[PDB]
C-alpha cells in the first residue's frame, strides 16, 4: 500500500485485538497483550462514515414518471427516448462502477496511513531508548513494565527517565 | 529477553472482497454494499395514494363503459394507472380513440376525479335511444353498448336534426367524450339513419370540430366491418360544449369532472394491488431504499435512486483482511 | 539553552469553511467558489445582437398586425424572443393559428426580417377591402381587424372568384400569411360571402392546400362566436403563391422577408430592455461567468455554465486553519 | 492527514509566518524568527491553481435555447424533455459535489505531504547532529548561529564542520 | 573509499508527455492514449449483414420504382440503410409522401425483405394501365413512370368504379403502397378519369381512408403543375386491403414482404460499399476499437466509444521520466 | 511528489537500469551495477495495468442509432435531441480529460510511494551499520562484497555479523 505499513512493514494483521482498528502489542516479564488506539480508530470511524454518507447523501433523487407512452407511427420519438435512457444508463454505471474502486483504493490507503502515523508517534517518544526492529515492533534497552508501556501508548513516555539505563 | 511494544492493525474472519482500481479481490474486515437490488413484488400506493388498476380493461374500455370490462366503481383519486400489457377488453364495437396517448398521459394522475350524467339518456325525445346495440358489445347475456355513450338511431324513419348543449356549471375542468359511427355502405346509412349526406358539428369556446362518416369496405373485427371512432375535450369551468348532427353521433351520457395538478404515466404490469405503500415504484414490484443506485428495472414510477446495469457496487469500510 | 530549527506551515484569521469526503466543516487559510449565483436582473443582448422583446403581444398578434398591440417598428435581426407569460393581446377576433409552435420556433433567431407589401389592398377592385373589421379588434377607438391581412367580403350582392399570385422576386424567402373564417351559419355564410359553399386553395411549388369554412355553434369569445384560422407558408426565391377563393378569405396584404442562419428559442420574462449584452441570458437576468456551475435558472439562452441544484461548491485553496 | 505533519506532529500552524505555506522557525542566541520556503511555496501555488483552473478549463461549453415550445396536447413530449433536463442537472450536481469533497481530500492532503517533505529535507542534513524532538522541532547538540540556520534553509549545511562539537 | 548501495528508479529515452491535475506537460517513461481518432473511411456491414445503400435514390424513389433510378435489384435484409444528402432521384412526378420519415425509420433496418406482385397490371380489364406515362419519368427515351404502382385513366371515356381486394395470404407483414393524383383543373379531372368527382377509399382491419383529389393552381417543378401524394400501410397476415375508386387512384402493383426485428437508422454519407465488416459505423469510415472514447462522429450506428470533444487522452503508465 | 522520492531526495532516474521500474546501485571494491528489484517492478505492472484495463472494461457500450430523422415542421424535436446529444458529449468530455488528469496524478504518485517504500525496507536493514547520506543512497561502515549486497537486495541483511567492524 501506499503508506507502506499495512501488509508491508507490518506484514499481516491481528486476530487478537477485537476492540479496534489500530493498536499496540506488548510483551514484558508481567505478560503480553493488545491495546486499541481509541483516539485514531475513531477518528477513522469518523472519516469513512462521513465518506459513505457524502456518496449517499450528495445524490440528488427527485420524481420521474418512467413508461412507454408513443404509438406505432411515433417510432422515431420512442428512438429518441431511448437514446436518453440508454445514455443516463451508461453515464451512472461508469461513474458507480470507477467512484467504487477508486475510493475503496481511498480507504484502503487511509488506513494503511493512520497505521504508519500512528507507528511514527510511537518511534519519535522512544528514539534510541528501543531498538526498530523493522516489523512494526521497537525492542527496548531498558525494561518497561505496564505502567511504561501505558505512558508509550499515551504519548507521555518519559525518555530521560530510561537514558542512563539504556546505556 | 528484552521487552517490546509493537503496531499493528485489527484482522477479524471476515471473507467479504472489495475490487479497487488497482487490484481485484481484495478481502477486507467489513464492507458496504450501495446498490439496491431487493424489491416487494408488489404493487403499492405512491406517497401514500393509491393506483388506479384497470385489471382486463383499457383506459379506452374504462372510460367509455366497455359493457365487458367490470363495473364502475369510484375512485376519487390516484397516483397512476396500471395496465395489463395487453387488455382483453378494449374497444368491444372496433374503431379508433383520437389523441389516446394525450388523453392516458393527462389521466395518468389525478387529483379528483367524478362521473356525472350530463345528457340524460330518457331526453332524447325525438330519437330512438336504446335501439343501438351489438352483440359484439354484451351486458348480462344480452346486446349492448358502451355504457357512458349513447349510440342513437331514426325514430319512425326520421332522424331530425339534434341541436344540444350541455353547460359547465361545476366548479372542475370536464372531460367529456362521443363518437361517430363510419358505416359500411350507403344503405346501412340510411337504414340506420335516414339521412344521406350527415355531419357532427361540435363547439367550445376554443373546440370547432365537424365531422363527416367516411365510408369504406373493411376488414371484419369481431365480425363487425363497422368502426366507432371516439373524440375527446376538456370544458372548462363556465363554458359550454353544442352539438349539432343529423346522423352517426354517438352522444354522451356521462362525462368526468377532472381536477389535475401532477403528471406521471401508465405503467405496465401483470401484478395486483399488495395493500402497501412506497416512494419507488417498478413493474415488478416497489423498492424502499436510501441506496443510490439500483438494478431492479427501468420503467420506474416515483423518486428512485438512478438505475444502473450492475450485479454489485461493494465499498470498503475495514481494513485489508487476510484471506482464508 | 541549545539552539533549534523548526519546520512549520501558515496561519492567519480566516473563518471560511470547506467540505471534504471524510469530514465536514473543515477551516481553511483561502477558498474559492466555483458556483456561480450572480444575475444583473436585466435582458440583454446576446453576443451582441439584441432581443425582440414583445411586451403585451404575442408572436401570433405581432405577426398579423393585432390593432391593440403596439404600431410594427422595424427590427432588421434578433437573437432571442422574449413574451410575457401571458400576453394580453393575441388574436383579437377569436380562432386558432396553424403549426404556431413551429413558426415561433422557426422565427425564434432571424439574421434579417424586413416586412413587404405583397398585395397592395387597393387592388381589390372587384370585392369590398374596407368593411371587414370588428369592435373585437378597435383601431383608435373604431372598428378594425389584422392590419397585416384583408378580411374580404362581398360586393353588390356578389362574391366573385378571385385568383391572385404573388411570385417571390426577392432574393430571400418569404413568410406568407392567410386566414379563413368560420362563421355561425348559413345566414350569415351568404350575409357576407353571397355563395353558400366556398373554399380557399392555395399552392407553391411544395403547398397543396384547399380549405373549407366548417360551421358549427360555438361559445362566445369578446362577444363572438365566429372564429379566424390562420396559416403559414415559407416561399423560396423565385417561387410563386397562388390564392383561389370564392369566400370566406382572409388575404394577406403584408408578408415578410426572410434569412435565417441560426435557431434559438422563446423566453418567457417580465422584464424589460436593460441596455446591455452577455454571452448567457436567463429569464431572471443575464450572467456574466467563467465558472464551471450556476443555480440560477434552467431556462437559459446562450453559452451558460452547467446548471446545479446546489447552495455552494467552495474549493479549498490553503491550508488547515485553526478555527475561532 | 495522510502525511501526518499538519495538525500531526506539527501540531499547529504559525500566524507568525506571512510571507508563505511552508517555512522554518528557528531560535538561538542573536534572537528567532519565522522564513518562508519560496522554492517550496511557489511549486504548492503553482499546483493548486493548476488544479482549480483545469476544473474551470475542462468543461466543455456550447450554445443551447432552453425554453418550453410544446402545447398542450404534446405533454407526452414534454414529458421527455422533462427528464432528460432533470437527468443533467442530476448528473452534474452529483459530480459537482463529489468532485469539490474529493478534490478539496487532495488538496489538504497535498499541504500535508509538502510540509512533511521539508521536515525530511532538513532531518537528513542534520542527522545526528541535533535532536529530533518530535513536535516538528530539531534540538541542535553545537552552536548554530544565522548563518549556520540559513545553511540549513538553503540545503547547504555542513555536517563534519560540526561533528566534534556535537559530540 | 567506502562501499555504497543506493535505491533509484527507471529512466528511458522517451519523450512522451501526459497532463496531471497539478502540473501540465509531465515527460515519462510510458504512456497509453485511450481516446480512438482512427477510421478505415469506408461504409462496412454492421454485424456482419450488409447496409441498402441507395447511390443516387432515396428511399421513395427506391419503393415506388422511379425509373431514372437503377433496376431492382434484391437485397433480402438489411443493417442499415444509406443515403446520399441530396439524391438526385426522388419523386420523378412531383408530390409528397405521406408519414414519410415514419416509414424511413420502420425500414432502417429489416431482417426479411421480398418485393412481390399482388395485383398484376394486365388485370385491370375496365381501365387503361398503359396510358398513364410522363415525360418527367423516362425509362430508356420513352415516357414512363414509377414501376411499382400504376397509373389508371379512362377507357371510352368512362371510368368505372373500381372494387379490388388483397387478401395477405403470406405468413409475413406485407409493405403496401398507393397514392392520388392531384390534377390542375376540373377539365384536365374529366379528361383524365371522366367522373367530375371522385374519391379513394381504403380499408383493412385498422386502416379507414377515404382520399380526395384537391385543386389548387400550383407551381411547376419539373414541368408539371399537378401533385402525386403517396399513402401506405402494413398488412398483417391473414388481413385483406380493399380498394375502391371512381377516378384519380395510383393503383398498387408489388407490394413487399417485411419482417421487422431491430431498429436502427437513415446514415447520410457520400462513401460507398468497402466490403468490410465492423461493430461501428460513421458517415466517413468505420471505427474497429475497444478504447472507450472516440471522436471522429456523432452520427454513428451500431456499438461505438463514447463521443467527446478531445484531441487527446493520454494516460500515464511509466515513471516520472526526465525530458531532452 | 507527494512521498518525496522520485524527483525529491532521489534526485533522478538511472538509464542504466534497463531491467525494471524500481531497484538498486551499488558500489564496492569488487565493481558498480544496477539490479532491479523484480517483486516491486512486477506489482507497479500489475497495478498499473488493472487501473488502465478497469477504465476501460467498466464502460457499458450499447448498440444505437444516431442520425436526423425530423423533418422540417419538426424543428423543435430536432432541437430537444440536440440539447441531449450536447449534454452527453459535455458530460463524457468533462468527465473523460478530468480522470484522465486526475489517475495520472494517481499513477506517477504510485510509482513515488514504491520507490519510497523500497527505500525504507533497506533503511531498516541496515540501521546503523551505514550512513544515510540523503540522495537515496547509504554508506557502509563496512566492507560489503557482492555476497553482502544481495543479502540486503534480498531482505536478508545480517546487521549482527557486521556491528563490530562498523564500530
Ligand atoms: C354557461 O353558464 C352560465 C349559465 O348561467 C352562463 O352565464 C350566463 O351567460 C349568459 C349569456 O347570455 C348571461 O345571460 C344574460 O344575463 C343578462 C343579465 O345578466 C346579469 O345578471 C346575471 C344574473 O344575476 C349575472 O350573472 C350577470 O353578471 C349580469 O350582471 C340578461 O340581461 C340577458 O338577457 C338578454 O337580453 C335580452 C333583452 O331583450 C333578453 O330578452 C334575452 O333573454 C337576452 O338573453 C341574458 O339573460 C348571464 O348573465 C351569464 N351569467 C354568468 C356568466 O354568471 C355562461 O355564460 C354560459 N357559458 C356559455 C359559453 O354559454
Ligand atoms: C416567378 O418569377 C419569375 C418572373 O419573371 C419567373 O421566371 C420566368 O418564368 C417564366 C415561366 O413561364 C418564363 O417565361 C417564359 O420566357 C420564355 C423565354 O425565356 C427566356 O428569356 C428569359 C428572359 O430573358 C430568361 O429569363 C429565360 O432563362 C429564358 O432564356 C418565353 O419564350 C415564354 O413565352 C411562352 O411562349 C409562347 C410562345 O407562343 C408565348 O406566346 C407565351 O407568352 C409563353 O409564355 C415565357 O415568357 C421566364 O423565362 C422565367 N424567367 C426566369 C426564371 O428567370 C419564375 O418562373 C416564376 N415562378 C413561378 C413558380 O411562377
Ligand atoms: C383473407 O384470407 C383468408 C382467405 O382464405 C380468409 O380466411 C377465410 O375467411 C372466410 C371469411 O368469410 C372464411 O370463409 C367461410 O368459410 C366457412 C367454412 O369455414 C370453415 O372451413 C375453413 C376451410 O376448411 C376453415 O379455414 C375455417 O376455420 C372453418 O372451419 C363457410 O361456411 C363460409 O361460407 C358462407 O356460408 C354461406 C352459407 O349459405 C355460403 O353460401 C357463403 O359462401 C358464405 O361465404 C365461408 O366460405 C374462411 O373459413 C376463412 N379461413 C381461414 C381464416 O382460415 C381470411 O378471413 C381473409 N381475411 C379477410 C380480412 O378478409
Ligand atoms: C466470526 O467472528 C465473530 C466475532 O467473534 C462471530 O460472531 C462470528 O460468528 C464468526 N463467524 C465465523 C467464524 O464464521
Ligand atoms: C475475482 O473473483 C471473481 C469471482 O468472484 C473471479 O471470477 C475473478 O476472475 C477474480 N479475479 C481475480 C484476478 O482473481
Ligand atoms: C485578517 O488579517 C489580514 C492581514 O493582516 C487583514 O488585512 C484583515 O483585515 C484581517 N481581518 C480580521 C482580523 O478580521
Ligand atoms: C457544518 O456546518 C453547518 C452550518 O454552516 C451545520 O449546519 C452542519 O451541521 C455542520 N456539520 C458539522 C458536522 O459540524
Ligand atoms: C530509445 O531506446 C530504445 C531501447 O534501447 C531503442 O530501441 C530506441 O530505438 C531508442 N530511440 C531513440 C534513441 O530515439
Ligand atoms: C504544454 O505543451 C503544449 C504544446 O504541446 C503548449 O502549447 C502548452 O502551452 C504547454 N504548457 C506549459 C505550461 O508548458
Amino acid at each position: 500500500g501506499l503508506f507502506g505499513a499495512i501488509a508491508g512493514f507490518i506484514e499481516g494483521g491481528w486476530q487478537g485485538m477485537v476492540d479496534g482498528w489500530y493498536g499496540y502489542h506488548h510483551s514484558n516479564e508481567q505478560g503480553s497483550g493488545y491495546a486499541a488506539d481509541k483516539e485514531s480508530t475513531q477518528k477513522a470511524i469518523d472519516g469513512v462514515t462521513n465518506k459513505v454518507n457524502s456518496i449517499i447523501d450528495k445524490m440528488n433523487t427527485q420524481f420521474e414518471a418512467v413508461g412507454r407512452e408513443f404509438n406505432n407511427l411515433e417510432r422515431r420519438i420512442e428512438n429518441l427516448n431511448k437514446k436518453m435512457e440508454d445514455g443516463f444508463l451508461d453515464v451512472w454505471t461508469y461513474n458507480a462502477e470507477l467512484l467504487v474502486l477508486m475510493e475503496n483504493e481511498r480507504t484502503l490507503d487511509f488506513h494503511d496511513s493512520n497505521v504508519k502515523n500512528l507507528y511514527d508517534k510511537v518511534r519519535l517518544q522512544l528514539r534510541d531508548n528501543a531498538k526498530e526492529l523493522g516489523n512494526g515492533c521497537f525492542e527496548f534497552y531498558h525494561k518497561c513494565d505496564n505502567e511504561c508501556m501505558e505512558s508509550v501508548r499515551n504519548g507521555t513516555y518519559d525518555y530521560p527517565q530510561y537514558s542512563e539505563e539504556a546505556r | 529477553d528484552p521487552d517490546q511494544i509493537c503496531i499493528g492493525y485489527h484482522a477479524n474472519n471476515s471473507t467479504e472482497q472489495v475490487d479497487t482500481i488497482m487490484e481485484k479481490n481484495v478481502t477486507v474486515t467489513h464492507a458496504q454494499d450501495i446498490l439496491e437490488k431487493k424489491h416487494n413484488g408488489k404493487l403499492c400506493d405512491l406517497d401514500g395514494v393509491k393506483p388506479l388498476i384497470l385489471r382486463d380493461c383499457s383506459v379506452a374500455g374504462w372510460l367509455l363503459g366497455n359493457p365487458m370490462c367490470d363495473e364502475f366503481i369510484n375512485v376519487p383519486e390516484w397516483s397512476y394507472i396500471v395496465e395489463k400489457a395487453n387488455p382483453v377488453n378494449d374497444l368491444c364495437y372496433p374503431g379508433d380513440f383520437n389523441d389516446y396517448e394525450e388523453l392516458k398521459h393527462l389521466l395518468s394522475r389525478i387529483n379528483h376525479f367524478e362521473k356525472i350524467q350530463i345528457i340524460p339518456k330518457s331526453s332524447w325525445s325525438s330519437h330512438e335511444a336504446s335501439l343501438g346495440v351489438s352483440s359484439a358489445c354484451p351486458y348480462q347475456g344480452k346486446s349492448s353498448f358502451f355504457r357512458n355513450v349513447v349510440w342513437l338511431i331514426k325514430k319512425d324513419s326520421t332522424y331530425p336534426t339534434i341541436k344540444r348543449s350541455y353547460n359547465n356549471t361545476n366548479q372542475e375542468d370536464l372531460l367529456v367524450l362521443w363518437g361517430i359511427h363510419h358505416p359500411n355502405d350507403a344503405a346501412e346509412q340510411t337504414k340506420l339513419y335516414q339521412n344521406p349526406t350527415t355531419y357532427i358539428s361540435v363547439g367550445t369556446s376554443t373546440l370547432n370540430q365537424r365531422l363527416v362518416p367516411r365510408i369504406a369496405t373493411r376488414s371484419k373485427v369481431k365480425g363487425l366491418s363497422g368502426r366507432m371512432e371516439f373524440f375527446w375535450t376538456i370544458l372548462k369551468p363556465n363554458d359550454a360544449i353544442n352539438f349539432e348532427s343529423n346522423g352517426n353521433f354517438i352522444a354522451p351520457e356521462y362525462a368526468y369532472k377532472i381536477v389535475k395538478k401532477g403528471d406521471s404515466t401508465i405503467m405496465k404490469s401483470e401484478l395486483e394491488y399488495g395493500n402497501c405503500n412506497t416512494k419507488c415504484q417498478t413493474p415488478m414490484g416497489a423498492i424502499n431504499s436510501s441506496m443510490p443506485f439500483h438494478n431492479i428495472h427501468p420503467l420506474t414510477i416515483g423518486e428512485c435512486p438512478k438505475y444502473v446495469k450492475s450485479n454489485r457496487l461493494v465499498l470498503a469500510i475495514g481494513l485489508r483482511n487476510s484471506p482464508q
